[PDB]
C-alpha cells in the first residue's frame, strides 16, 4: 500500500512538471501575436501597392497614347489549475490560427495579383 | 502537443520575416517606379 | 470524481490541440507559398522600377 | 464619369487596336463595378480578356478572367464565374494558379451548382498539381475534398484509395483518415479490407491505436461481421455521444445499414 | 570566376562611376562570400555601400550595409557588424531602424557586453515600435531594456519601464502571464531600490487590477518578500526564495535582484552599528 | 493546342535563337530541361535555374527520382553560382530528402544535409540549419558514423542552448549524443555528456531522458545486457522509442555480445 502511494506521488509530480512545461503554449501565443503584427504590416504594404498600381495603370496607358495523501491532493490541485489554463490557451490558439489562416489566404491572392500587375505594366513599358 | 506547436511556429517565423522584408522592398520599388512613370509622362506631354 | 473530470478536461484539451496542430500545418504551408510569391513580387517590383526608369530616360 | 455603354461601343468599333479596346472595356467595367452592376462589369472584363487574347497578352487576359470570376461570384452569377475561372485556368496552365482556381472552381461547382462530378474532377486535378508543387497539405486538402465527394457519390473504392494516398503523404488527420477509409471500405461491403486498414493504422500509428476512432472502426467491423444492424446503431450513438458525427459519416453509415437490410433481403 | 582583388582595384579606379564601382565591389564580395571569406566580403559590401551613398542611392546603400552586417556577424567580426547596422539604421531612419536597432542591441549585449548601448538601442527600438502601434515588439524591446537596466543598477527606471509594460499589456488576453511576471519584477526592482512601500503599492495595484495576478504564486511571493524586508529578516527572505524556486524556477535576473536586496539588508545591518 | 512534338522540333531547329527555342520548349512542356539548357546557352542563368526547379518538380511527381535529382543539382549549381545560397540550401535539403527516401543513397543525403545546414548557418538561419543537422546526425549514426553524429549533436546542443524554444530538442539531443557515444563503446564520453547536460540544462537534469541515459551508462559499465533491455522496455512504456534509437541500442547490445565473444 505504501509503495503504491509512493508511486502515485511520483506520477502526480511528473504530471505537474509536464503540465508546467506544456504551459511554457504561451511562447507559441506570443510568437503568433508577433507574427500577427508582421502580417498586419504586410497587409498595409500590399494595400499601398494596390493604390500605386492603379496610378501606374493610368500613367502607363497615357504614355502608350503619347503526507502522501495530502501531496497527491495538492499536486492534483495544481495540475487542475494548469490544465484549465492549458485548455483556455488551446482554444485561443485555434481561434487565432483560424483568423490568420483567412488573412494569409487573402495575402496570397493579393500578392499574386500585384505581381501580375507589375509584370503587365513592365511589358507595356518595354514597348514604349 | 504544446512542444510540437511551438517548434513549428518558430520555423514559420522565418517565413514571416522573409515575407515582411520582401513586401516592404516591393512597395518601395513600386513607389519609385510610379515616380519614374510620372516624370516620363511629364516629358512625353 | 475530481480526477475523472480532470482526465476529461485533459482529453478535451488534447483534442483542441489535435485541431490546432492540423491548423498550423496548413499555416506553415500557406507561409511557404506566400514567401515564394512575395519573392516573385519583389523581383517584379524591381523590374517595374527599372523599366519605368528606362522609359523615363527615353522620353527625356 | 464616362458612359460605360459608350466606352463598350468604342471598344467594339476599335475591336494595338485590341489593346485599346481592352482598355476601354476595362474602364467601362470599372465604372460598372463602382455602380455595383457586377454582372455587366464581369461581361466587360470578359470582353476585355477576349481582346487581350486576340492581342497576344495572355497573362492580361487571364487576370481579366480572374476579375470576371470575382465579380460574377459577388454578383451571384455562378455559371459565368465558372466560365471565367475555366479560361483563366487554361491561360495560366498554358503559361507555366491553375490549381488554386481549380480548387475555387470545384468549390463553386460543389456549393453553388451542385455539379459534384465536375467538383471531384477539379479537386483531383488541383490536388495532383499541388502534389506537383510539393505543397503536401494543399494537395492533401484537395484530396480530402475529392475523397469526401467521391464517397458521397457512390465511389467508395476510389475514395478509400485517395484516403490511402492521404495517409501515406501525412505519415511521419491520419486518425480520421484511417477511420474514413475503413468506413468507405465498409460501404463497399469489404469488411476484410476495413479490418486490414484498422490493423495497419494500429500498427503504424501509435496515436491511432489508442484512439476512440480505432475502437469505433473495430466495433463497426465486428457489427458488420455479425450482421447486427442494431449493434451498429448502438455503436454509432456511443460514438456520437463523445465525438459528434458529421454528415459524411451519416451518409456512409446509412448506406452501410441499408446494405445490411439488402443482405437481409438476400437472406430470403 | 573573376579575381575579387582585381574587381576591387577596378572599383577603386572608377571610384554612374560610383554605381559601376559599387557593382564591381558587390561582384568581388559575392565571390568572397562564395569562398567563405566573410570578413573580406563584408568589407567589400561596405565599400559598395559607401559608393552607393556617394551615388545618391541611399536605399541600396542601406541594403548593402545590411548585407555587411549579416556577413560580419556570420564571420565573427562583431565590431564591423555593429558599424554596418549603425549606417543601415541611419539610412533607414533618414528615409527597419527599430528591427536593426534591436539586432544591434542584441549584438551589444551578447557579443560585446556593452550593456549601456544595448539598453539605449532597446529603448529606442521600443519607442519607434510604439510609434508604429506595434504593441508586442515595443513590449519585447522594453522587456529587454528593463532587464538590462535592473541588472545595471537602474532599478527605478526598470520599474518605470515595467509599469509601461503593465499599462500596455492590460486588457490583452494573450499577455496575461507576462503581466503576472511584470508586477513581480517591478516590485522586485522597487525592493532593490529599498522602496518597500512602493513594492507594496505595486502588489496592491496588481492584486486589485488583475484577478489572475491576485491568486498567482507570484503575488504571494512578492508579498512574502515585502514582509521579509519590512521585518529585516534576511533568512526569511532566503527561505521564501527557496520555496519559490521549488515550484517555479528562478532566473538569473531574479537571482541578481534578490542578491542585491540581501546585500542591502547586510548594509542595513552595517548601519545598525 | 499546338503539338508539343512540333514545338520541340522547332526549338531544336532554332537551337535570341536560344531564347526562342527555350520559349517553344516551355510551351510544348506546358502542353505535356531542354529549355533550361537553351537558357544557359543564352546566358539567362536565373531563368535556367527556375526551369530546372520546374523539371525537378515534375520529375518528382512522375516518379522519376533520378531526373528530379539531376534537375535539383543543376538548379543548385546555378543558384550557388549567383550567390543565392538560400535557394541552394533549400533545394539541397530537398535533394537529400529525395536521396534518403526515394533512392536510399544515404551517403549523398548526409552530404546534402550537412552542406544545407552549413549554408543555412552562414545565413544565420539557426532553425533550418538545426533541422538539416538533425537529419545529417540521424543518418550518420544509422550509417555507422557514431563519432561524427555525436559531434553534430554537440553542435546542435551549442546552437540551441539558451533558447527557450528548443528546450525539448536539447533534452533529446543530449540523450541521442550519449547513445551515439555508447554505440562507439565510449561509455566515459557518454557519462561526460550526461554530466554536462545535467549541469547546463536544469530541464534535462530532471528529465526522464537523463535517467534513461544514466541507466544505459550504468548497464554498459556493468556489462549487463539484460539490464539494458529492461531499461529500454521501461523507457518505451512511458515514452515510445523510435527506429533510430532501436538501431543504436541494437548495435550496443550486439557490442555487448561482441564483448562476450571477446570474453572468451
Amino acid at each position: 500500500i505504501k509503495f503504491t502511494k509512493q508511486s502515485s506521488v511520483a506520477s502526480t509530480r511528473n504530471t505537474l512538471k509536464m503540465a508546467q512545461d506544456a504551459e511554457r503554449g504561451m511562447n507559441t501565443l506570443g510568437m503568433l501575436g508577433h507574427q500577427s503584427e508582421q502580417l498586419n504590416n504586410v497587409e498595409g504594404n500590399l494595400d499601398l501597392m494596390k493604390v500605386q498600381n492603379k496610378v501606374a495603370d493610368e500613367k502607363v496607358a497615357e504614355l502608350k497614347k503619347l503526507e502522501m495523501e495530502l501531496e497527491i491532493d495538492r499536486n492534483l490541485d495544481q495540475i487542475q489549475q494548469v490544465s484549465n489554463r492549458l485548455k483556455k490557451m488551446a482554444l485561443t490558439t485555434g481561434k487565432e490560427l483560424d483568423s490568420q489562416q483567412k488573412r494569409l489566404n487573402n495575402i496570397e491572392e493579393s500578392t499574386d495579383d500585384l505581381d501580375i500587375n507589375l509584370h503587365m505594366n513592365t511589358n507595356r513599358l518595354a514597348g514604349i | 502537443l504544446f512542444n510540437d506547436m511551438e517548434e513549428l511556429v518558430i520555423e514559420q517565423q522565418e517565413n514571416v520575416d522573409v515575407i515582411d522584408k520582401n513586401v516592404e522592398d516591393a512597395q518601395l520599388d513600386v513607389e519609385q517606379g510610379v515616380g519614374h512613370t510620372d516624370k516620363a509622362v511629364k516629358s512625353a506631354r | 470524481s475530481r480526477t475523472a473530470e480532470l482526465q476529461a478536461e485533459i482529453d478535451d484539451t488534447v483534442g483542441i490541440m489535435r485541431d490546432n496542430i492540423n491548423k498550423v500545418a496548413e499555416r506553415g504551408e500557406r507561409l511557404t507559398s506566400i514567401e515564394d510569391k512575395a519573392d516573385n513580387l519583389a523581383v517584379s517590383a524591381q523590374g517595374f522600377k527599372r523599366g519605368a526608369n528606362r522609359v523615363r530616360k527615353a522620353m527625356w | 464619369m464616362s458612359d460605360p455603354v459608350e466606352l463598350l461601343k468604342r471598344a467594339e468599333k476599335k475591336g494595338y487596336k485590341f489593346e485599346e479596346a481592352a482598355d476601354l472595356c476595362v474602364q467601362a467595367a470599372t465604372i460598372y463595378r463602382l455602380r455595383k452592376e457586377l454582372n455587366l462589369a464581369g461581361d466587360s472584363f470578359l470582353k476585355a480578356a477576349d481582346y487581350q487574347k486576340k492581342a497576344g497578352n495572355e497573362d492580361e487576359a487571364g487576370n481579366t478572367y480572374v476579375e470576371a470570376y470575382k465579380c460574377f461570384k459577388s454578383g451571384g452569377n455562378s455559371v459565368n464565374a465558372v466560365d471565367s475561372l475555366e479560361n483563366a485556368i487554361q491561360i495560366f496552365t498554358h503559361r507555366g494558379r491553375g490549381a488554386n482556381f481549380k480548387f475555387e472552381l470545384g468549390e463553386i461547382l460543389e456549393n453553388d451548382l451542385h455539379d459534384y462530378a465536375k467538383a471531384i474532377d477539379c479537386y483531383e486535378l488541383a490536388g495532383e498539381w499541388y502534389a506537383q508543387d510539393q505543397s503536401v497539405a494543399l494537395s492533401n486538402k484537395c484530396f480530402i475534398k475529392c475523397a469526401d465527394l467521391k464517397a458521397l457519390d457512390g465511389q467508395y473504392i476510389e475514395a478509400s484509395d485517395i484516403y490511402s494516398k492521404l495517409i501515406k503523404s501525412s505519415m511521419g488527420s491520419l486518425k480520421d483518415y484511417f477511420l474514413k477509409k475503413g468506413l468507405c471500405q465498409l460501404a463497399a461491403t469489404d469488411a476484410v479490407a476495413a479490418a486490414r486498414t484498422l490493423q495497419e493504422g494500429q500498427s503504424e500509428d501509435p496515436n491511432f491505436a489508442d484512439s476512440r476512432e480505432s475502437n469505433f472502426l473495430k466495433s463497426l467491423i465486428d457489427a458488420v461481421n455479425e450482421g447486427d444492424s442494431e449493434q451498429l446503431s448502438e455503436h454509432c450513438k456511443e460514438f456520437d455521444n463523445f465525438m459528434r458525427l458529421d454528415k459524411w459519416k451519416i451518409t456512409i453509415l446509412n448506406k452501410i445499414k441499408e446494405s445490411i437490410q439488402q443482405q437481409e433481403d438476400d437472406l430470403l
